[PDB]
């Protein structure tokens, strides 16, 4: 079957490139994300009214493109995931198709082609071009990075809650008071409303322009209050970038112990032992040859069974963390060890001499 | 593979050369004793471990039902299959699901309860190597969970 | 008192879903907080003048809402304090309302009832509206919030006070230096306090547009000055952000030692030990039956009440951190140990064989 | 509960069996010498730490007042109250002040200085358990602490 | 000399809250620089045009009660040096206003004295009043500040170059692309140094609003370039204050060990033992009653001076930190002495029996 | 050769000025990058109009001052290389200017003179002169700048990508909430593109003021937006900078170690033992003068090769880092070697008493 | 206090008690045999400790000009006055260059190589003790040091 | 300095030596002994990892063409130049190519396998010193590796 040798390979190899790529395999992904880009700026470009013609005259080629290339994509991917063999089959590529993200691709590609179609409510069916969008939500596996941004949101939610309390009451209080200096003599500060509009889009540091304080008592208020309140209004960002640096670092830190490894070696070798018993040459004897006592065989088996669970369990352990405190540990092993030889020492010494 | 009642009539008869005062259960004792009666040395640590992973009743003993219910699965269940699979993907740095016979070889005589020469070649020879020498272990773990 | 048992489970319930709550029962408690922001949110819209009347419109309903849940909830929060052994009877139950925050509470309530009444100086009564905040001040158990700013301001109070010192220093320089520049070409310079406000509303990143140097000299200088100091004006954010970081991973260090354990296990059973000196089986027998000597029970009580005492001290004590030294102390206990049995070895063989 | 002058006499009656010599002081050899007598089996480092709690002029003796004050208080003070309660809740993750009577038994028979099966029994008889098996020990803590 | 006892202990006091405040002596100092501060502010607002009047009016009084206040704390202080020995007598007090910072006190206030005298070049004795901040910059004993911020700054060089070095690339860049686009249409861009201000103005995140791109190619342009350089222009202020948190943490690490202790306690013993060698009532005897053979008490006090030297040594040395690595050297010491006592065990078996 | 001696001590001290420079030598480094910077600002002010008399008149001695230091460095530079035994003779020399930095600089002044020379096309003669930024990026030997900054942004790629997925996708959504709302009031929100510049420009923090939102609703909208995304469009900024820190911070760790010492130490002792096989007078003797068993010597010398191969080998690892497992590791080796010790002590009192 | 004549002879003098073999130079070996003779017991890394306080040249010796400036200078020097009043303030956490006299009776009997209570008596009785029982070390310290 | 027919065959004679009995291949056993005949003691480890710089086979054997190889290359190689030029300024601060004749007295008799006093005096003699007293080790370095 060497063809079919070449075949699988091949088949393994692109479904590679597409499924979990790493090198190479990553610039490939890469061009599709800057096809999907450059369709949605066409689009919003396209939103204006005196660049629309030429909009539309690009987005025609490029959406007709992207259409045909990712048809194309489709299929040599629903093809390609042969290789594995869950989905073996029309069987197979059918229960691939099942996935979630799979159908989604298959509705928008359906979706985009009735659209050019019908091009020949032409308003919604322009609308309908935010759905490309789909195509770059979908890179993220399992939505990895929304779970990271909360897991390290909640880690911290005190101090995170705390910023933003102090920030709101100070914000609150400065407003009231840069309210009641300016009230009259400028216009801009016309009700409480107006200050806190101001309030927010100073303290926040993003400063429009649109209102200002005109007379000095506001202008000395403001600038207290700013150079207090600026800085709560941007702990938040420093805090969550502490966080994500210290957890990629403590990350790192634990990918150096390699600790797991032995586990895994032991379990694939209490599987063979096991799933050997039933078919290995050791068994295919005269001997072995299971009419008189039966049992013996058996009693045999269930005995790399149950090797074979406690192999399976100590993997399943090792992915778990350990902590610093296994020198104390090895250390009370190593002395309780010693001090018991020192014993056996002196009960033999008291036994021969006395 | 439904568990027929002869099967269960053979897997008492194992049982019960464990459990042979018929008392129903089997302790570190009676275990270690068959072991060692076939020429293993296993340690009472290693014993108490052995009868933990089947052991519900957290007593120290494994019953019939308990043995019944380990001698009938194997490896077949699903969480077996995962968790051999994800061993094999230790030892795949590409993550194309593939291992080299060579680096196969090497782990199994070289790490933990290390495989004999022998043991290792009848691995190879089961799984179907391909020509460059290199071996798709998911189907080779579907062969042992099967 | 089976009905007695389901009384008060559910009591002890409403109680720790309003007291402590955790988990799912933060939903009632994220409720009220919406209801309260709402509140506030219509009051300041209306204070607008083109809105004042859907404004009062939604608010006249949305305050009778708020006035009836509050009322409920609180009388229901008095009631379940039963719960808890302290306030028990009409007694107990006064002792729960002299806290703090239940009578501020209290007054928040009747004085919205007040002026709702007094609805039927409406400028003072719509001014009063403010005191909801109060309902989320409250929130803030034992002003925790405050507690973590001001220990976390206090550790690095060097630092902030060197960037506030060198920023303030930069800010009077620059500001001179353009004043000197653009005074007599651009008419916003008109002053020197005029040139402190550009040189704030500059530094800090604000940027309001309000005035901006126009001869190049001034732009040259400007460019410098700002390149050099925005970092200055921003470092708070900064020391601040990484010092809560860092103390939310560190803390969460120590959790992982569980190192308290065995102590507060142990002052339990001291404390059984001592108590069931005066009531168990163990000492209601003939040979118990105190007449002759008394003394003998008492001395064996006075062991345990002392025993209680050492155990209720290292109770206290675990709550303690610990150094990482205890390894060095572990080696020098084992070394001495083992030292001084080689010692025992040595002086025996010289006793026997000399 | 004011203290009476007849209790205080039979703290005086106690305090002089350890005090035997009529110095008005116990010293580790006055207080492990009436507790060996009686079987028990301290160490040196136990008798400090015990003398220690009581002894404010801090040269390692308990004189009558100390002795008055240790055996008027028990554990009636609001300090054991709380850090009685506080070691309860260490074993209270719901927060609820309740702890369930088989974790109750685990933590007493388990743990530290290990109560025996007819003294657990006797501390959960004496706690009014609830028709779940759920003990509510501020309440357990209050009967102590009376 | 009782009532040289109550004078010597008032000294002292005044002079540890003046030099060396702590606790509520910094209440005293937080009071001065409220001073100092309220006397620029007003300076400042003198400055101003129309507030002309009331800003003498006021800077008058406070200027006065200024004066009496300084003059009086500087007499008070001078003073106060006598506690310490160092300073006795008109001598010692001469020594102490020979300090810099003394000096420059007092010729500030000759000076401010000397301008409120005149006051009976008017402008020149106006702008004098700068001076005042020099009362500001000489609360840092010792420049401390400036010296903390060297020494995190030199040991972040690399980092900080990077970050300047690249943001400094992407400016230039980006510039001269945004120039290429507009240089037509809008009127603002009409130089390349035109375009270089709006680049700094921008990536800085300042944004007066003087200058912004109006035609569709300079907006996406500018879009992309700051999202992608605004973070290179912010990275100091991140860079420094990690810095500055993690050496705080640090430091806070090394308290905890508390090493130097024993070194200190030794020296002061040593140094005791050394002096009472020459008026110790143990060499007041006919013994020790130097005719016969002088050299025996010189041998004796020889050997004193060389351990007070060596405990002089090892108490500087405490100053110095030590490395994690000790642990290692004590089972290096704790094996070595053990593996010497079984090789003595070894010898005298094989001396006994053979 | 003592003058020799002299010339090629001025020689190294030269080359070791310009080639690596540290402590005082950066001092004439600062003063090249100084006059270059000098030139660059120069010209930028003469691209301006009203400035381009005085610019130019500035410029032309500026720029002949730099073409005659330039000229001159480089001749002494590619002089001093001659220190180094690499580049000797003509041939070395040539050798030298192969380098690709060097050939770059020759080219830069030639170009530099060619330019002024045709100043007697002038707008490329003029544009010509963004050239000297190469003396600068020059400066940065082997791009270790880039390196760096690249090298830091690998390790913490996941965050950086989730914080801009998470910012570009809030942008969209705020973008197109707002303009919903400010539609038909305002006339700067009059397509969806304007919104989108209106949302860049502020979650970026910018602000120009180009377009405000005008209507309650669309400022209650901006608010809440701003008050979540702009913390999301600062992440980048935070965790690069925590990066760089603890890189920094755990690198000076390493350096504290000093664990790669002894390995260099040994290797040059191998060489220089294997070296002297062939030149030592320990074989300059009549038993040495390999007339008859050529292979002795011959077999000495492989041995030593083989251990200066064993040497080399060590002192490359040495600059690998090591883990802080080695703390067990000499326990285990010291438990194992000891507990040894205890069995030849047990069999050898069990070999003589039995 | 310019060192005269007569008293480099009276330190010559000591100095040959060492040297008794009139080599110049004092080693280990003469510095603790006068030592032990005595009564004191040095270890030899003690010895060596001292010499290397004096020793310039570094090969383990002290000659008669490192005797002679060891013993013109005894403790009068600056760098002796700082660190021995840095010593102090390790225990003056006021920072009013104060220390109690009972503070100073448990630091110097409790730490380091301890002074006798006669030692410490005497300590005590030379520092001018104020009346509420606080000592200023640092005129202490130049008495010490005159 | 190509390779020449001769040279081969004197490397071929001394290979013999450690393979006295033709078989091929040094062994830890063969270049032991010939070592230790000549008074030298190395360990066992020390005879491993001299042989497995040059056992491309990994088999713990030296054949003649690996020995042919080493003796051929000796320290010319680029590696051996840039490893020990590389050595030489671990201790070399000033970063100038200079190291002090004292300084490196000091590192070749106290640290690794010290050089005697003769050793390292021919090691100096043989770099051409400066007057200063200063060694440009780089030269040293090429004369090591030409
Ligand atoms: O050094 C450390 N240890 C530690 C050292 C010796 C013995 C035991 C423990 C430790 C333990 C838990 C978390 C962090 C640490 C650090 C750093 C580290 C370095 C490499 N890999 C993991 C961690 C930092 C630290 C330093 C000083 N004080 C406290 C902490
Ligand atoms: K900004
Ligand atoms: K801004
Ligand atoms: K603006």
């Amino acid at each position: 079957s060497a063809a079919h040798k070449r075949y699988r390979r091949l088949q393994n190899w692109v479904y590679n490139v597409l499924e979990r790529p790493r090198g190479w395999a990553f610039v490939y992904h890469v061009f599709i994300f800057l096809l999907v880009f450059s369709c949605l700026v066409l689009s919003v470009l396209s939103t204006i009214q005196e660049h629309q013609e030429l909009a539309n005259e690009c987005l025609l080629i490029l959406e007709f493109v992207m259409i045909v290339v990712f048809g194309l994509e489709y299929i040599v991917r629903v093809w390609s995931a042969g290789c594995c063999c869950r989905y073996r089959g029309w069987q197979g590529r059918f229960r691939f198709a099942r996935k979630p993200f799979c159908v989604i691709d298959f509705i928008v590609f359906v979706a985009s082609v009735a659209v050019i179609a019908a091009g020949t409510a032409t308003s919604a069916l322009r609308s309908m071009r935010f759905l490309q969008i789909l195509r770059m939500v979908r890179m993220d596996r399992r939505g990895g990075t929304w779970k990271l941004l909360g897991s390290v949101v909640y880690a911290h939610s005190k101090e995170l809650i705390t910023a933003w309390y102090i920030g709101f009451l100070v914000l609150i209080f400065a407003s009231f008071l840069v309210y009641l200096a300016e009230k009259d003599a400028n216009s801009d500060f016309s009700s409480y409303a107006d200050s806190l509009w101001w309030g927010t889009i100073t303290l926040t540091t993003i400063g429009y322009g649109d209102k200002t304080p005109h007379t000095w008592l506001g202008r000395v208020l403001a600038a207290g209050f700013a150079l207090l309140g600026i800085s709560f209004f941007a702990l938040p960002a420093g805090i969550l970038g502490s966080g994500f640096a210290l957890k990629v670092q403590e990350q790192h830190r634990q990918k150096h112990f390699e600790k797991r490894r032995m586990p895994a070696a032991n379990l694939i070798q209490a599987a063979w032992r096991l799933y050997s018993t039933d078919m290995s040459r050791a068994y295919l004897t005269a001997t072995w040859y299971d009419d008189i006592m039966p049992a013996v065989k058996t009693v045999i088996r269930s005995i790399r069974i149950l090797k074979f669970l406690v192999a399976k369990r100590k993997f399943k352990e090792t992915l778990r963390p350990y902590d610093v405190k296994d020198v104390i540990e090895q250390y009370s092993a190593g002395h309780l060890d010693m001090l018991g030889r020192i014993k056996s020492l002196q009960t033999r010494v008291d036994q021969i001499v006395g | 593979d439904q568990l027929t009642e002869e099967q269960i009539a053979e897997f008492k008869e194992a049982f019960s050369l464990f459990d042979k005062d018929g008392d129903g259960t089997i302790t570190t004792k009676e275990l270690g004793t068959v072991m060692r009666s076939l020429g293993q040395n296993p340690t009472e640590a290693e014993l108490q471990d052995m009868i933990n992973e089947v052991d519900a009743d957290g007593n120290g003993t494994i019953d019939f039902p308990e043995f019944l219910t380990m001698m009938a699965r194997k490896m077949k269940d699903t969480d077996s299959e995962e968790e051999i699979r994800e061993a094999f993907r230790v030892f795949d740095k590409d993550g194309n699901g593939y291992i080299s016979a060579a680096e196969l070889r090497h782990v199994m005589t070289n790490l933990g309860e290390k495989l004999t020469d022998e043991e290792v070649d009848e691995m190879i020879r089961e799984a179907d190597i391909d020509g460059d020498g290199q071996v798709n272990y998911e189907e080779f773990v579907q062969m042992m969970t099967a």
